[PDB]
């Protein structure tokens, strides 16, 4: 691959670049230096690119293509560049040559061929549908794929990646007028959909995802008003009807009510109130630590109970200690056992976590404080079981993230969102040092590695850039460093931190940023040297 | 929030 | 209310945080 060959102003040498280098090196342009993606992705070559494709795309003939594969990835390549770069920003004549050689794709007679090399080129036809803004042009496709997709198809990785961006246009059409003016009366895509969802040859099948989504961008379309209304109603209706929240078809179910929840009457459905009865179901086992933890849990073993009450029991008494807390919460806190909620894996936590407690769920687990001072608040922390998590427990990022609900009673005054200055340094720092201690050979390898941070840089970490290295290792590294040479220093920090003195919080780790800075540089090389 | 789409997963 | 899943979810993430009421 060269990238710098997709740089030319001649568009020929960037169709050449495109033909001779192919997907793989297209797929650089995403994520290229800002200069690379301003000279790729003019206008001009937009334009004659899309032109070149819609004379290929009339002349294909079936059975995959490398070129046209290579083709609409760049064009939609260009849309992600264009939304996420200011200084990448089309004329307005770039998209109809788009939309030109989509129709091309769209309309020539191989366009549902059941195979993995057209599934491939395919894919990004019907992903540029979605990046070029052309949610409301190819709903009778959308509905043509919903209702022609079979156990055949489903064979296919790339049939099943291609189709299931249907999914992806139905979902992005939410902000595109047309679509909205228009949606709501497609009565046919509707009823395809409901179908698709329904098949009972996709429970426990490879395509029981895209089932799941189609169940979900159903539940979406009762946001809509018109001639469709009906059909999307007893389609849901259907689905409660013949699946579960919990056991055969629940993902589907599950994906259908909750936006069915969130957009309809649950009452039309019969499915009010379902979360609560869904977390009785899920989390059916209860395995109480001690007064101050307590474990709800899908499928756990009895070691594995007792193996992270320990872990968190051990972590529990080397928290207060180290943070010299005196068992003392902070005021208005009446977080007094955290619920620790864990599903059999990152399935089942995809599946049944976000509607029980109402959370995104594509992440490793997460940490709701809620309102520590509303009367019948609940902490509860979400998390996941997996193979590769730390033993006897095997609760993916337990150890950490249980630190937080300690760190949020103890240590920081009110909910997540009181604090007024930056604290995810602190936040983080924390729960690496009391999670992990000093093993922590990630945090050594980004000093080695020559790339470092101040301590006036780390105090400024946001998780908006998610620089895990900044946020987790560097967070670590400072907190280590204040605790193993300041510790008074934390515990005047704490003082603020704890009644929610904000501003005192800043203007005192200010002072941390000016003065240590060099001891902070020796002691980072004193860590390196200790490892050799 | 919307965002258009980076990579699709490849066959392992 | 997610948006659809792709093919391939990865099990092995870092957390989140916030909104769950
Ligand atoms: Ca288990
Ligand atoms: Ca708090
Ligand atoms: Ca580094
Ligand atoms: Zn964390």
């Amino acid at each position: 691959c060269d990238v710098e060959a997709f740089t030319s102003n001649s568009s020929n040498d960037v169709l050449n670049a495109i033909k001779t280098q192919g997907a793989s090196c297209v797929n650089a342009l995403f994520s290229a230096e800002s200069r690379i993606q301003e000279a790729a992705f003019e206008s001009g070559h937009m334009y004659n690119i899309a032109k070149h494709t819609t004379d290929l795309a009339k002349a294909y003939a079936g059975g995959g293509s490398d070129e046209l594969e290579a083709l609409f990835l760049y064009l939609r390549a260009g849309y992600y560049a264009e939304f996420y770069n200011s200084k990448v920003s089309f004329l307005s004549w770039v998209t109809p040559a788009v939309k030109e050689a989509v129709d091309a794709f769209v309309n020539n007679a191989n366009f549902y061929e059941n195979s993995d090399p057209h599934g491939k080129v395919l894919s990004e036809v019907i992903i540029t549908m979605d990046s070029a803004g052309l949610q409301h042009a190819y709903l009778p496709q959308v509905t043509q794929w919903l209702t022609r997709w079979d156990s055949q198809y489903a064979q296919n990785w790339y049939m099943r990646n291609a189709v299931n961006g249907v999914f992806t246009i139905l979902f992005g059409g939410q902000w595109n007028e047309q679509f909205v003016q228009t949606i709501g009366n497609q009565t046919e895509l509707a009823k395809a959909l409901g179908d698709f969802a329904l098949r009972s040859s996709a429970i426990g099948a490879s395509d029981e995802f895209m089932a799941a989504n189609a169940g979900r961008e159903l539940g979406r379309l009762t946001k809509y008003s018109g001639s469709a209304s009906s059909t999307v109603k007893s389609k849901l209706t259907e689905i409660f009807a013949q699946y579960e929240m919990y056991g055969r078809g629940d993902a589907i179910w599950l994906g259908a009510a909750d936006t069915v929840s969130y957009y309809a009457d649950c009452s039309d459905y019969g499915i009010c109130n379902f979360e609560s009865q869904l977390k009785g179901l899920v989390l059916s086992q209860s395995y109480t630590c001690s007064p101050t933890i307590r474990i709800l849990s899908q499928n756990m073993t009895q070691d594995q109970h007792v193996a992270a009450c320990s872990k968190m029991g051990y972590e529990e008494g080397y928290f207060h200690t180290s943070l010299e807390t005196g068992r003392q919460p902070v005021a208005d806190d009446y977080n007094t056992q955290l619920q620790v909620n864990i599903f059999d894996s990152s399935d089942d936590y995809g599946k049944y976590a976000g509607p029980i407690f109402n959370i995104s769920t594509n992440n490793g687990g997460m940490y709701l404080e809620g309102d520590p001072a509303t009367p019948g608040n609940i902490p509860n922390f979400v998390a996941y079981e997996a193979p590769y998590a730390n033993p006897d427990h095997f609760v993916w990022n337990l150890e950490h993230e249980y630190v937080h609900y300690l760190d949020g009673r103890f240590d920081l005054y009110g909910g997540f969102g009181h604090p007024t200055e930056r604290i995810v340094w602190w936040s983080e720092g924390i729960a690496e040092y009391v999670s992990k201690e000093n093993d922590n050979q990630a945090a050594i390898d980004t000093i080695k590695d020559g790339s470092t941070f101040t301590l006036s840089e780390i105090f400024e970490t946001s998780y908006d850039g998610f620089d895990v290295d900044r946020i987790a290792r560097w967070g670590y590294l400072a907190v280590r460093f204040m605790f193993e040479r300041h510790k008074d220093d934390v515990n005047q920090m704490l003082i603020e931190t704890r009644q929610g003195n904000w501003a005192n919080y800043k203007a005192t780790i200010n002072q941390w940023a000016i003065l240590y800075q060099s001891e902070f540089e020796q002691w980072q090389q004193a860590l390196v040297l200790e490892h050799h | 929030d919307y965002a258009p789409t980076k990579l699709l997963p490849q066959q392992p | 209310l997610s948006e659809p899943s792709q093919q391939v979810t990865e099990i092995y993430q870092h957390h989140a945080h916030q909104n769950g009421n």
